[PDB]
C-alpha cells in the first residue's frame, strides 16, 4: 500500500523528471534490453539498436502511462484499465518482465537525479513500480 | 546436471512408465489453461476458448508429444544437457522468440502431471530428483539466448 | 482476482481434503525442504527429519490457516490479518518462498486427489495460493 | 562469468574509482531501507527504525565495508567466482542461515548506488556488464547451500 509519505516522494521525484520523462523512458528500455537479453523476445519487430526511433517512440508511451499513473495515484486500477486489458489479452508479457523494467527505470532515475534519489525516495519508487506492475498483470487470469 | 546415481535411477525408472504422447498433450494443455499468457504462440492452433477446448485440441496434443519427445531424448543425456539442446536453444531465441520463462512454467506443470498420474509413487525424493531435471532442461534451453 | 467459479472450485477440492489437511500440510513442507533446500534457512531451530513432531505440528498449523482462508474467501485480508503481521514483522520470509511452498502444496494435492484435480481446478487452486501469498506478504513494506 | 573484452575493461575501470568504505555503507543501508525484511539478520545492530537511523548506523557502515571489500576480492578473480567464495558460501548457509535470495537483492541495490554515484558515466553497456558480475557473485555465494 502506498502511504501518504510514499505518494509525496513519488509526486516530487516524478515532478523533477518533467519533460525528460520520454527520454528517461527510452534509456530505461535500452538499459533493459542490454542487461536482460530475454526481454527482447517481445520486440522482434523493432530495430533495437542504440538511437532507434522505435525504442524512442515506445519509451515515450511507457513514460506517459506512468505520468498518468502518478496523476491518479489513488485510482490506479481505473487509469491503467486499458493498458492492463492489453498486456493480459494481446501482448501477453510474462509477469517476471515487469520487475526487470522496474529495476532499469530505477537505475535510470538514480543516474539523472543525484539530489532527489534518497534512500526513502528509492523505497517509495520501488513500491510505486510494484503497484503499477500489479495493476498491469491483474487480468492475466 | 548433478544427480547422484540413485537420483538418475529414480528418474529413469519412473519415466519408463510414461506414455509420452499422453502426458505430452496433458502438460502442454494445462500450461495453456493455468497460464493463459502462454497461448500467445499458439494462435494458429485454433479454438482455445475453454479448458475443454484446449485439452481436446489436436494441435495442442500434437505439439505436446513433439515437445515431450524431445524432453524424453534428453533424459538419455543428463550429463550433457547443454550440448543436447544448444541448437534448440538457438531456434527458440532467434526464430520463435520464446521467453525462457515459459520453460520454467512447463517444468512445474510437468511435475504436477507426474504427481497426478503416479499418485503415491511420486514421493518427496522422486519429486526432488525431477525438480533438478526440469531446472536443468530450462537452463539448457535458455543458454544460447542473446 | 478469484472469480466465483474459482471459489466453487477451491471449496470443492478442499472439501475432499477434509480430514487429511494436517497430513497434507506436512507432506507439502517435506516436499519443499527436499526440492528447494534454501527454504531450510528459515527452520534452523527445527528437527527437519521425516516424521518429526515439529514438522507435523507446523504442517497442521499451515493447513488450518488455508481452511480458514477457504471459509472466508470473499474476505481474505481480514481473516489472515494476524498472519500477515507475524510474517511481515517477525518471521520476515522473503516473498519468493511462498511460491515454492504453493507449488509443493499443489503437487501434494495432485498426488492425493486423482479424481478432482482437473485442469480447471488446478488453475483455480494456483490462483488461490497466489492470493493467499499476496495477503501474507501485503504488510512487508 | 563470461565477459567480453569490452565488459571486463568497463567493470575494472569503474571499480578503480569506487571508495569501498562509502559505497558499502550505502548499499547495505539501502538494502535495509528498501527491503525491510532483510533486517531480520541484523537485530544486534540496533535501531534500524528510520531511514535516517539505518543510514547513520555505524554497525551498518562497518558491515557494508566488510561485505564490499570481500566483493572487491572477487573482481580480481572473475574467472573463478565459485572457488573464490566457497568458504563464505558455506558460512552464509551453515552458520548464518541467509536465504541466498538476499544476494540478488543486494546485487540490484549495488547497481542502483553505482548509477546514483556516477551518473551518466554509468551507461547502459556499463550497467549490463555489472549486472553479469552481481548475478555471478550471487550464484557463487549460493553454490554451497544444501
Ligand atoms: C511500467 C511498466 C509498463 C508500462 C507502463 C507499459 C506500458 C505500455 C504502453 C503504454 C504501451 C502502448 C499501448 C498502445 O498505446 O498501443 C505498451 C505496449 C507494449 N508493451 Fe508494455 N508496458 C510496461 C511493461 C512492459 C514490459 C516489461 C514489456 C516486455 C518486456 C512490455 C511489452 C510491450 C510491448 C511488446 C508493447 C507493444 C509494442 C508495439 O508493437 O509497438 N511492456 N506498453
Ligand atoms: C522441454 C521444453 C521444450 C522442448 C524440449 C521443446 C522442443 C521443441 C521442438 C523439438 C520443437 C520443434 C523444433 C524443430 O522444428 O526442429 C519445438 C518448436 C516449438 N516450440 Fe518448443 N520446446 C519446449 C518448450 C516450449 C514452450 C514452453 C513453448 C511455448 C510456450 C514452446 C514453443 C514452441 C513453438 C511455438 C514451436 C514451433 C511449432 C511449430 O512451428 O509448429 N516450446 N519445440
Ligand atoms: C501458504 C503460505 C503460508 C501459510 C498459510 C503460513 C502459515 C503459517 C502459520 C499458521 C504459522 C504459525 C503461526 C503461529 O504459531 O502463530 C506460520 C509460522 C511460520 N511460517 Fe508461515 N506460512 C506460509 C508460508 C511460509 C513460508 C513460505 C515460509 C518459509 C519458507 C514460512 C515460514 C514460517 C516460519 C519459520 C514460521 C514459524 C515456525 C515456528 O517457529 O514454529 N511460512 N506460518
Ligand atoms: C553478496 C555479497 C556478500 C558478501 C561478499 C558477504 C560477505 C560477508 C563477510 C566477508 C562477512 C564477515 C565474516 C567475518 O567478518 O568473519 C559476512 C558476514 C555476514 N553476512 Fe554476508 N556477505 C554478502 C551478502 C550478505 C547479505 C545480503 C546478507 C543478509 C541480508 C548477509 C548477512 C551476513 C551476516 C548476518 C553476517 C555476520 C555479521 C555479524 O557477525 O553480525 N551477507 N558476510
Amino acid at each position: 500500500v502506498l502511504s501518504p509519505a510514499d505518494k509525496t516522494n513519488v509526486k516530487a521525484a516524478w515532478g523533477k523528471v518533467g519533460a525528460h520523462a520520454g527520454e528517461y523512458g527510452a534509456e530505461a528500455l535500452e538499459r533493459m534490453f542490454l542487461s536482460f537479453p530475454t526481454t527482447k523476445t517481445y520486440f522482434p519487430h523493432f530495430d533495437l539498436s542504440h538511437g532507434s526511433a522505435q525504442v524512442k517512440g515506445h519509451g515515450k508511451k511507457v513514460a506517459d502511462a506512468l505520468t498518468n499513473a502518478v496523476a491518479h495515484v489513488d485510482d490506479m486500477p481505473n487509469a491503467l484499465s486499458a493498458l492492463s486489458d492489453l498486456h493480459a489479452h494481446k501482448l501477453r508479457v510474462d509477469p517476471v518482465n515487469f520487475k526487470l523494467l522496474s529495476h532499469c527505470l530505477l537505475v535510470t532515475l538514480a543516474a539523472h537525479l543525484p539530489a532527489e534519489f534518497t534512500p526513502a525516495v528509492h523505497a517509495s519508487l520501488d513500491k510505486f513500480l510494484a503497484s503499477v506492475s500489479t495493476v498491469l498483470t491483474s487480468k492475466y487470469r | 546436471v548433478h544427480l547422484t546415481p540413485e537420483e538418475k535411477s529414480a528418474v529413469t525408472a519412473l519415466w519408463g512408465k510414461v506414455n509420452v504422447d499422453e502426458v505430452g498433450g496433458e502438460a502442454l494443455g494445462r500450461l495453456l489453461v493455468v497460464y493463459p499468457w502462454t497461448q500467445r504462440f499458439f494462435e494458429s492452433f485454433g479454438d482455445l476458448s475453454t479448458p475443454d477446448a484446449v485439452m481436446g485440441n489436436p494441435k495442442v496434443k500434437a505439439h505436446g508429444k513433439k515437445t515431450l519427445g524431445a524432453f524424453s531424448d534428453g533424459l538419455a543425456h543428463l550429463d550433457n544437457l547443454k550440448g543436447t539442446f544448444a541448437t534448440l536453444s538457438e531456434l527458440h531465441c532467434d526464430k520463435l522468440h520464446v521467453d525462457p520463462e515459459n520453460f520454467r512454467l512447463l517444468g512445474n506443470v510437468l511435475v504436477c502431471v507426474l504427481a497426478h498420474h503416479f499418485g503415491k509413487e511420486f514421493t518427496p525424493p522422486v519429486q526432488a530428483a525431477y525438480q533438478k531435471v526440469v531446472a536443468g532442461v530450462a537452463n539448457a534451453l535458455a543458454h544460447k539466448y542473446h
